RNA sequence: UCGGAGUACAAAAAACCCUCCGAGUGAUUUUAAUCUAGACAAACCAGUCAAAAUAACCAUAACAUCACUUAUUGAUCCAAAAU
């Protein structure tokens, strides 16, 4: 991670992350199954659903992830019929 | 306000019958590995010594509900030869009939390999049928 | 919240409410440079409007 | 008009489903009773 | 029920028959909303349901089509305590 | 004794394939499966083989 | 670290030496029947009834009823034993039971059942539903006398009450009529209670029809306390059960704290207990005779709740308990994305300041 | 060497769930490889040999009469060969139901 | 690299160039679905179960079965697929 670029001199982000994950205005992260479309036909049906469904990241990753993208991916997004616009917020936590 | 209109909104049903009869009541799953599975409310049982044929109907803390017996003497001075085949039609129609006195109409009958291909037990589970007797006790609502 | 600016006073009903008016009064921000398209209407207090 | 063609194609498949699931069943019993057949003469010319 | 005037009286007997479960004994239909939390969308609701029961109601074209797997249950016992029903004596 | 990998579509018209491991030996592969489009239970033939 | 067992083990009687000299079972039904044999017996160990309710195993049951009929025992074995004999002497019988086709007459076999081995069948489907851990909660008694309970329907329809039963309100509207043997020189009471209903109390039960000082058979000459009322069961909680109970008593009984007006429809009079009954009137009544049956809700409830009892109708419904969820972690882990969905207060989008 | 391969990490195969302990439905209460432990009342049993609760209640263990299905040809031959005074024991896991189905509760006085 | 036994005697885990078995697949039809509570195990990635509810067959089961059944298997990226 470049913490001070050459021309700007700000903080840049690595693309993977911002591929292969989504992070919710919450501070979860969302990502999916590592092998969910490599051979399906020597895998069950139960371990094809799992491979299917999405999991979150626990408070290591997160930070990590978090360190490794800048701060306006962390912003609150408004998108139009947005899927995860339900998920973006938390509710009933008790901490 | 009216006397009559209190309702205390927790009511509470003391009937025992209540919940097998609505059909929520909580069938006891479980064993799988042991047989016969005790997934009912009640159950069926035909006991065939080499001398008299006596059928129960068992509830699942496993006291009898009601029985049909060939030595009880109702059965005995009507019937000869309580252990025939005829025996246990006969049985199986008694049975039936008190069943249907005592208001239970679903059971779960569960033989052996070799029981269910019998021919005493086969008409006896007929007559049971025609009785008014079914069985294949209804699934549990929410099970 | 459109109720609320209305009552405070930040924007008039008596003349038409434009995302303009809604920007001067305050009621909401808008960075067209972070792909914003405007203002979209929801019904959370659609209850005592 | 492709929703219409998937649909007109998927009816015309469907019409004759009884009548393919009952050719293979009775292909496949025909090939199941020509090898016991096989099987049976086989038999019956090696006990002589 | 009794004096809503804007449906015809077959439609209001047929309400009276078949939704009485809801009806007070003052004879006030009753409707009730609760999915949403405001009170437009339970009233949208609340509208939708009546306008069903009313169509229901005025179709001639009903069957009056029941289930089968929770009604089994209340076809067999009704056959059983039928055939005890079945003494035929006179009293009274 | 080596097996064959077979990709298998329905007859029901809809598009679905499913993968299915075969004998070498053996004809050409057509069972009855479960079709999830159409929720019925459709003759699946053998069209492709995928690996070996 | 070895243990001493607190008793003796199940299989320490058999010799595990010379094995092929001790007789085996060939039968799986013989060995199923041993194992049934044994489960029934109170081992030292945990075993399944304890932890699921066997009802506090042995209960010494308090008899209240009337002695059994002092039967002639040899007399009784020598009478059956020449009937079964001359039954056996018919070949006409023997050649229907060989060929199958043989028929039994199931009204003969009913009244002989009643008149014999009845009362303790009906005693113990009376344990089973519970009649008496709620008129007594500490007494059994054995029916010995019938009682043959019907409803008319109309003109040709007959409904009968039995042990256990399932009667709509509808065919129980009007007052049944009660059968049963008895001398004319007895009297009776025959109480009907509604032991499942009562909105407040739920320890108490309703009284339904209340007649006393029956002579006889004659119930109808017998004075009312308490006027007939058709029943009346919550749509919700339905089939509670009605129970006919018959009392012998030998005093010409008077009471003027049970008395019941001929209205008699305020809830808060009809409310009864059946054990506090039986404390008052236990010098001379003794139950004899029981009936019980089942009743659910149907569409003449509401005219009973309206018409007669001047109530609006209590509508229930069978509610079952939330799904349990743990606590909420900040950062779950693995879990899916429905896990924020679990928490949700409701299926609308909250804005806060927006 | 000649001796490859002995390597392999434990499986965790044990009793998750003791006596007294207040579980809910579907809570594994023990995982094995071979039946060591039987499920009993509302407890059912894996596709693995595992055991989970089926109701929400307390785990009880219970030493039990052993019945085995008709078509099991094995022990049905060890029962028959067992003598006559012979009957199998086993342990069973059970969960006595402590929340009640249900209450009736009052929806509308109409 | 993975599994079984002893070391590691009784909840779990536990190493050596410690002592032995194996696995890198075969045969058959019952071709074995979707969705979702609650749990096992685990640094992470992975692996495991699974109540209720839905689609098709008895109108009563479907966990594919067997070979000590436990191991019979490989992550991104990228290539070929064409849904
Ligand atoms: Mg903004
Ligand atoms: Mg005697
Ligand atoms: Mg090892
Ligand atoms: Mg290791
Ligand atoms: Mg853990
Ligand atoms: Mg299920």
């Amino acid at each position: 991670v470049t913490y001070f670029s050459s021309r700007k001199g700000k903080r840049k982000t690595v693309k993977a992350v911002i591929y292969r994950f989504l992070r919710l205005h919450s501070g979860l992260w969302l990502r999916r199954k590592a092998g969910y479309k490599k051979k399906l036909w020597k895998k069950t049906a139960a371990r094809k659903r799992r491979l299917r469904e999405f999991v979150f990241c626990n408070k290591t990753q997160s930070k990590l992830l978090d360190k490794m993208t800048t701060s306006f991916w962390k912003r609150r997004n408004w998108y139009a019929d947005d899927p995860y616009q339900k998920y973006q917020d938390r509710t009933n936590l008790k901490v | 306000p009216v006397e009559n209109e209190a309702v205390a909104p927790e009511f509470t049903n003391r009937n025992p019958r209540n919940l097998e009869l609505l059909a929520v009541a909580r069938k006891e799953r479980g064993w799988g590995t042991v047989w016969p599975s005790r997934e009912f409310w009640h159950r069926l049982r035909v006991i065939r010594t080499q001398h008299h044929i006596e059928a129960l109907v068992e509830h699942r803390n496993g006291q009898v509900v009601v029985s049909a017996s060939t030595r009880e003497w109702a059965i005995k001075k009507h019937l000869y030869s309580t252990r025939n085949v005829v025996a246990c039609e006969s049985v199986g129609r008694v049975l039936a009939e008190r069943c249907l006195e005592a208001g239970i109409n679903f059971m779960v009958y569960h033989p052996t390999p070799w029981e269910a291909a019998s021919d005493s037990i086969k008409r006896l589970q007929h007559a049971m049928t025609e009785g008014g007797v079914v069985l294949r006790e209804p699934r549990r609502i929410y099970e | 919240r459109l109720q609320y600016l209305i009552d405070l006073g930040r924007v008039d009903p008596t003349q038409p409410i434009d995302l303009t008016q809604l920007v001067n009064g305050r009621g909401v921000t808008i960075q067209p440079s972070k792909r914003d398209y405007g203002v979209q209407l929801v019904e959370e207090g659609a209850d005592t409007f | 008009q492709k929703r219409q063609a998937r649909e007109q194609l998927i009816e015309e498949c469907m019409a004759k489903m009884p009548q393919m699931i009952e050719n293979w069943r009775q292909q496949q019993q025909e090939r199941r009773e020509k090898e016991q057949a096989d099987k049976d003469r086989r038999a019956r010319l090696q006990a002589e | 029920l009794a004096s809503a005037d804007w449906i015809a009286e077959p439609v209001r007997l047929k309400l009276a028959v078949k939704h009485k479960n809801r009806i007070n004994r003052s004879g006030e239909l009753i409707l009730t909303s609760e999915c949403s939390r405001y009170q437009f969308r339970n009233l949208a609701d609340c509208l939708q349901k009546l306008r069903d029961m009313i169509a229901e109601a005025s179709q001639p074209a009903k069957e009056p089509s029941r289930e089968d797997a929770e009604l089994r249950r209340s076809r067999i016992e009704n056959m059983n305590r039928e055939r005890l029903r079945k003494k035929r004596i006179s009293s009274a | 004794s080596k097996t064959i990998l077979v990709k298998m579509m329905s007859q029901a018209g809809t598009g679905f394939s499913f993968n299915t491991k075969r004998s070498r030996l053996r004809e050409k592969l057509t069972l009855l499966h479960y079709d999830p489009v159409v929720k019925k239970k459709v003759l699946f033939v053998e069209q492709k083989k995928i690996r070996s | 670290r070895r243990a001493a067992p607190l008793g003796p083990m199940p299989n320490e009687d058999i010799d595990v030496s010379d094995l092929e000299r001790l007789k085996k079972y060939r039968s799986f039904d013989r060995y199923r029947r041993r194992a049934e044999q044994e489960a029934r017996k109170p081992h030292w160990w945990r075993t399944y009834r304890e932890h699921f309710g066997e009802e506090s195993g042995p209960k010494d049951r308090v008899d209240i009823g009337l002695p059994p009929p002092k039967v002639s025992r040899t007399q009784q074995l020598l009478e059956r034993k020449q009937a079964l004999r001359e039954l056996r002497a018919n070949v006409e019988e023997e050649r229907a039971a060989r060929l199958q086709t043989a028929r039994i007459p199931l009204e003969a076999v009913r009244a002989e059942w009643e008149r014999t081995c009845g009362p303790y069948h009906k005693q113990r489907l009376a344990e089973y539903c519970g009649l008496y851990r709620d008129l007594f909660h500490g007494a059994t008694f054995v029916p010995r006398v019938p009682l043959h309970v019907a409803y008319a329907v109309g003109e040709d329809d007959l409904m009968p009450v039995y042990h256990g039963n399932e009667v709509t309100p509808t065919e129980a509207a009007q007052a049944p009529e009660v059968t049963y043997e008895a001398d004319e020189g007895s009297l009776w009471t025959l109480l009907l209670t509604n032991l499942d209903g009562h909105l407040l109390e739920p320890d108490a039960e309703y009284v339904h029809w209340l007649v006393t000082n029956i002579p006889g058979n004659r119930v109808t000459e017998g004075q009312e306390t308490c006027p007939y009322l058709p029943p009346f069961p919550a749509r919700g909680s339905g089939f509670h059960r009605f129970a006919f109970l018959l009392f012998k008593q030998d005093k010409r009984i008077d009471f003027s704290g049970d008395t019941r007006p001929s209205p008699c429809y305020q809830l808060a009079q009809r409310t009864f207990h059946t054990f506090d009954f039986y404390k008052k009137h236990q010098d001379a009544m003794t139950p004899a005779g029981l009936a019980f049956f089942q009743c659910r809700w149907d569409d003449s409830v509401t005219r009973v709740f309206h018409q007669l009892l001047d109530m609006r109708e209590p509508v229930f419904e069978f509610v079952r308990p939330p799904p349990y969820h743990p606590k909420q972690k900040r950062f779950p882990h693995r879990q899916p994305l429905r896990y924020l969905d679990r928490y949700r207060d409701s299926h609308e989008p909250t804005y806060g300041i927006y | 060497s000649k001796n490859l391969g002995g390597k392999s990490p434990g499986k965790r195969f044990g009793i998750k769930k003791m006596e007294g302990h207040y579980v809910h439905a579907g809570n594994i209460l023990a995982t094995q490889r071979h039946f060591r432990w039987h499920p009993g009342a509302h407890v059912g049993l894996g596709k693995n040999k595992c055991l989970y609760a089926l109701e929400e209640g307390v785990v009880r263990y219970t030493k039990e009469v052993y019945v085995p299905n008709p078509s099991n040809s094995e022990a049905v031959d060890l029962v028959t060969r067992l003598p006559q005074g012979a009957v199998l024991y086993k342990t069973f896991v059970h969960v006595v139901p402590a929340k009640p189905e249900g209450t009736f509760k009052l929806v509308a006085m109409l």
